[PDB]
């Protein structure tokens, strides 16, 4: 039992935090961003 | 007590006493030394 | 390093750059910080 679970917590972990995350970056961000308000000050010129 | 600066704020006082000739700018515009949240400048009451 | 103070001498730059109502009267009288050799007190030339 400790095999199967020591290989099944990574994959666990992954397909649900990280190869999910992943595809939330990929896709869903841009929405997000574009959709909050504000859009003139979302993107703020740095002094620099 | 803070490295990467999550929690730090920068305040810069006393702005109408500096040396005649010199501003703080580089400062203020977070130039100088980089800080998450950057430096605000205020002036406070004189002694007088 | 000259914990006697008998190599040491004390000198108060910037008395042009207090801050109105303050003067630095209680240090050149070294009294503030009694030192055996004195305060000697210059202005010397602005940044401008």
């Amino acid at each position: 039992v400790n095999k199967t679970v020591r290989d099944l917590m990574p994959k666990t972990i992954m397909h649900l935090m990280i190869n999910n995350t992943k595809e939330f970056i990929f896709s869903e961000l841009l929405a997000n961003l574009y959709s909050c308000g504000d859009q003139n000050t979302l993107m703020e010129e740095s002094a620099e | 007590v803070d490295p990467q600066g999550q929690r730090t704020i920068g305040v810069i006082t006393k702005l109408d006493l500096m040396d005649e000739g010199t501003d703080a700018r580089d400062v203020l515009e977070n130039k100088l030394l980089p800080l998450r949240r950057g430096y605000i400048g205020v002036v406070n009451r004189s002694q007088k």
